């Protein structure tokens, strides 16, 4: 029981997906499969052989080596990270909960509701909630009355998130008014969100801190920034999700704390996360 | 016949303040900047801090970021408790006696003297091997505390990387910073200089930087940044190296470990943890 089924999800620079070479996976990439449907009038599909690289993938490679396990990596096709719909978990969390995966590796936010259904490793990347705006935008943070009471402004401040992840869950639980106002500014993803910001179609984008900090540090012309000194609300971290009472957790926690201690972790941050903008 | 949790803490401002009780055995009534009353607890502990001396246990007053967290955890999980300060005044390391033994709060927890560690206790591989840590209630790192004027680039400064009896730098004996410099061969030159000048407690080491006895003090940034914002004669130098978290310590068999972490997660998510940072750290 050394060959583990592992789920991932594409989110640069943590997890990056590529097409296989002209005929396997080269260099720093590992093989990863994605089930692709034949049509939408069927359940029939084929697992396409793809290649995976990125910060979280380098962490997987180190754990595989240290903790001594081999794996079969696949990309989730049901949800994304994890959402409880009518008490049924989807995404990476669902895969672990319904035992299709031994572990979920990726830009997976540790939160209380997910922790009730899966076991998380120690956090290996600091995250939380940040706000991306065009440099100069006057907003104190999530608690700003531009967000909390948007209709007190003429015209009202335009802000959204990418729904169904830990960010929206957190806004839903803490700012009921803000949440119901934001939903008309829901973004299909990070790339759409940044385009709306850069083209004056959005005023602020609220999202995962680690991803927003990476995106501002690599912004062309260093126009888009995170409010404060790249400040983090509801500070949390990314964790590897494991089944509850999993035997793999102990070994995985010690290896991660070893990687931090050794300097191995700072090397990955240098390699994948460092930016030009400051 | 007691189901009351034994809590071990350590004096470490701004997380745990330790003041004497009033002549009648109570805590002086105080108030935060927001006019709210400062929540205080009676914490027993030694008065004679000297090494190799008898320890006369006395009731003292405890308050701070970690006490407010304890009170929140106790209310949420519906447990009763009693607070005592670590008898030897140490965080805790595993030292060779053939046999290896844990000291400090680590020692106290493993021996059953404590049922829980509620302090700014660093999560590391060495301790995680023997005890259960909760999810972090604070992420921070290491930095250097010097007297205003003393110029250092950081951990990669030749006055540190190439030690000499000219520039005396240290940390705290039997702490996580002590474990960090010892385990890493890359920092063995620094560790060997340090081992000869390490202080019993951070307060002693902070006063040593004031009374010109210590040049640089390598310690937790949550503590150091707070100390530099209060005592304007001291400033922190460099950025952060060995970024680490503080967690609640329990035995691997604790029936509280799951609910302790869920409570910490809830507190980060609802702003309670940010409020503690506002009340105890983010000021002046
Ligand atoms: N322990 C530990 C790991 C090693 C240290 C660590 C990171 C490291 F880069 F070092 F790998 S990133 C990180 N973020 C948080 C931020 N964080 N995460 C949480 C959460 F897990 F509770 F969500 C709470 C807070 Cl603060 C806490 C934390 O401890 N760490
Ligand atoms: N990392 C987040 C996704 C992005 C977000 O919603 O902030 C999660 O695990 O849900």
């Amino acid at each position: 029981d050394n060959h583990l089924s592992i789920v991932t999800l594409e989110e640069a620079p943590f997890v990056i997906v590529e097409d296989i070479d002209p005929e396997t996976c080269v260099r720093n990439t590992v093989p990863c499969r994605k089930f692709v449907k034949i049509n939408n009038s069927t359940n029939e599909g084929m697992n396409v052989k793809k290649c995976c690289k990125g910060f979280c993938i380098d962490i997987l490679k180190k754990l595989s080596r240290t903790v001594k396990f081999t794996y079969d990596l696949y990309l989730v096709t049901n949800g994304k990270h994890g959402k409880k719909v009518n008490n049924v978990w989807n995404g990476m969390i669902g895969e672990v909960v319904y035992q299709r995966a031994v572990m979920a590796v990726g830009s997976l936010t540790i939160n209380e509701e997910r922790s009730e259904v899966v076991d998380f490793s120690v956090p290996f990347v600091e995250t939380g909630i940040s706000v991306m705006v065009s440099r100069g935008t006057q907003v104190t943070g999530l608690s700003d009355k531009k967000f909390q009471r948007p209709h007190d402004y003429s015209p009202p401040f335009r802000f959204g998130t990418v729904p169904n992840g830990s960010t929206e869950r957190n806004i839903r639980n803490n700012y009921p008014y803000m949440h119901q106002y934001m939903t008309k500014f829901n973004q299909k993803g990070v790339e759409d969100a940044l385009v709306s910001l850069k083209t004056g179609k959005l005023d602020a984008f609220i999202y995962d801190a680690a991803v927003l900090n990476y995106k501002a540090g690599r912004d062309e012309g260093c126009k888009l920034v995170t409010i404060g000194s790249g400040y983090i609300f509801a500070t949390t971290g990314y964790g590897i999700a494991l089944q509850k009472g999993s035997p793999w957790k102990r070994q995985i926690d010690l290896a991660l704390l070893q990687f931090v201690g050794d300097g191995e972790m700072e090397e990955l941050e240098t390699l994948w996360l460092t930016g030009i903008c400051h | 016949m007691s189901t009351r949790l034994k809590i071990v803490t350590i004096h470490q401002e701004p997380f745990v303040y330790v003041k004497p009780t009033l002549s009648d055995g109570t805590c002086k009534e105080e108030f935060t900047v927001n006019g709210d009353p400062v929540k205080k607890v009676i914490c027993t502990g030694p008065n004679d801090t000297s090494p190799g001396s008898p320890r006369h246990t006395v009731p003292q007053c405890c308050y701070g970021f970690c006490i407010d967290l304890l009170i929140k955890l106790a209310r949420t999980m519906n447990f009763t408790y009693e607070v005592h300060l670590v008898a030897d005044g140490k965080f805790g390391t595993q030292e060779r006696v053939n046999k290896k033994e844990w000291n400090g709060m680590m020692g106290e927890l493993l021996s059953g003297q404590a049922d829980m560690i509620v302090a700014p206790l660093t999560i590391n591989n060495e301790r995680a091997q023997y005890i259960e840590f909760s999810k972090p209630f604070k992420y921070q790192g290491l930095t250097i505390l010097v007297k205003k004027g003393t110029r250092i680039t950081g951990i990669n400064d030749p006055r540190l990387r190439n030690p000499s009896d000219k520039f005396i730098y240290a940390t705290v004996k039997q702490s996580s910073v002590d474990i960090y410099f010892r385990r890493q061969v890359e920092l063995s030159t620094m560790y060997r200089h340090m081992e000869k000048h390490n202080y019993e407690s951070a307060a002693e080491a902070i006063q040593a930087v004031r009374d010109n006895k210590l040049h640089a003090f390598i310690w937790d940034s949550a503590v150091l940044e707070f100390e530099a914002s209060q005592k304007c004669d001291l400033v922190t130098t460099g950025e952060l190296f060995f970024r680490s978290g503080f967690g609640i310590g329990m035995r691997k068999d604790s029936p509280w470990k799951q609910n302790v972490s869920l409570s910490i997660l809830k507190s980060h998510e609802n702003g309670f943890m940010e409020d503690l940072d506002k009340t105890w750290v983010r000021y002046q």
